[PDB]
């Protein structure tokens, strides 16, 4: 029953402001406390504001007194953070929470950065077609310097979901890189395609990497 | 604006197992403590709240205790579904603080790496690049050494490393070795050697590619 359904994160300039809502459903929201609680990618959580269920009685923490403002909608049930002056170590998950929290959303992502959306570059490994040896090659792919986070990978449009091992992204100043892995028998080997592809929400790119136990 | 320290940071253990958590009060904070259980992919929720009442549905297993400023999270016999990260968090003061959390990971059989190497692919060279790759598959413990050889010397300079969490089917983890180097700096020479140490073994296990092949 009781939902929080968060929305309004996104990429913002350092310096920006931006406008988180929380959307209520299940309960009698009035009568309920509120607050903000942040991930940090360190996965570090972070109490970021409360709002009474009246509205009036507030507390923040130090580090986003008069930068961040919650607010609350008794009418449309909706919860709210206002957030200015942005700072790079605002970059995490912000959640909800009803009144410690017995109710969590599912969290907006906030990333504040200069780096600009960029595509990622996708580089197929194939393996050196010799240094293998039995039914289970592994390929390869590699997905470099794109902005933001994330990208999706997928071997073969999903099909190949045995094997594949999808390795977290790593910041190489203000680019990401990423590589995924697949074991099939050697069959495929260029017995048949193996493809991977990436797809970059954010700079609406979709890509496809033909392996394929291939070159030299 | 207290410290809530929570020991052990990471905990492996069999199903089965009994565990204790701790969270420590840098000041006496009563009974205002609560736990929170959060798994992959999931918000966090409320286990325990004041030290010690469950919240309802919660399963008998789990049970807290503590007062002032010693708490524990005490899990009886852990059932798979149990591995994940706890959280406690304090409401006796403002602002309200979090400990850097307990991460309780699943402890099977040891498993040795399954090692792959990858030359740069022709199309990265032509934009001038060259990463060497080295997948460093399916292995238990966590614990594990790279070291990157060139020409027999070793490299630590330009290298990358990521690792996966634990395997959500079969508890191994994996671990990926990046070695960026320049187009021109990757052309000065011939073999690059990825070497991993493991607990499985005795001698490093390794692969090798030359600039011959093709």
């Amino acid at each position: 029953e009781v939902q929080l359904v968060q929305s309004g994160g996104g990429l913002v300039n350092p310096g920006r402001s931006l406008k988180l809502s929380c959307a209520a459903s299940g309960f009698t929201f009035s009568s309920y406390g509120m607050s903000w609680v942040r991930q940090t990618p360190e996965k570090r959580l972070e109490w970021v504001a409360a709002i009474s269920g009246g509205g009036t009685y507030i507390h923040y923490p130090d580090s986003v007194k008069g930068r961040f403002t919650i607010s609350r909608d008794n009418a449309k049930n909706n919860l709210y953070l206002q957030m200015s002056s942005l700072r790079s170590e605002d970059t995490a998950l912000y959640y909800c929470t009803r009144h410690a929290m017995d109710h969590w959303g599912q969290g907006t992502s906030v990333t504040v950065s200069a780096a600009k959306t960029t595509p990622p570059s996708v580089y197929p490994l194939a393996p050196g077609s010799a240094a293998q040896t039995n039914s289970m090659v592994t390929l390869g792919c590699l997905v470099k310097g794109y902005f933001p986070e994330p990208v999706t990978v997928t071997w073969n449009s999903g099909s190949l979901s045995s094997g594949v091992h999808t390795f977290p992204a790593v910041l190489q100043s203000d680019l990401y890189t990423l590589s995924s892995s697949v074991t099939v028998p050697s069959s495929p080997r260029p017995s048949e395609t193996v493809t991977c592809n990436v797809a970059h929400p954010a700079s609406s790119t979709k890509v496809d990497k033909k392996i394929v136990p291939r070159d030299c | 604006d207290e410290l809530l320290t929570q020991s052990p940071a990471t905990l492996s253990v069999t199903p089965g197992d009994s565990v204790s958590l701790s969270c420590r009060a840098s000041q006496s904070i009563s009974n205002n403590l609560h736990w929170y259980q959060q798994k992959s992919h999931e918000s966090p929720r409320l286990l325990i709240k004041y030290a010690s009442q469950s919240i309802s549905g919660i399963p008998s297993r789990f049970s807290g205790s503590g007062s002032g400023t010693d708490f524990t999270l005490s899990i009886n016999s852990v059932e798979t579904e149990d591995f994940g990260m706890y959280f406690c968090q304090q409401s006796n003061s403002w602002p309200l603080t979090f400990g850097g959390g307990s991460k309780l990971e699943i402890k099977r059989a040891d498993a040795a790496p399954t090692v792959s190497i990858f030359p740069p692919s022709s199309e990265q060279l032509t934009s001038g690049g060259a990463s060497v790759v080295c997948f460093l598959n399916n292995f238990y413990p966590k614990d594990i050494n790279v070291k990157w050889k060139i020409d027999g010397s070793e490299r630590q300079n330009g290298v990358l490393n990521s690792w996966t969490d634990q395997d959500s089917k079969d508890s191994t983890y994996s671990m990926s070795s990046t070695l960026t180097l320049t187009k021109d700096e990757y052309e000065r020479h011939n073999s690059y050697t990825c070497e991993a140490t493991h607990k499985t073994s005795t001698s490093p296990i390794v692969k090798s590619f030359n600039r011959n092949e093709c």
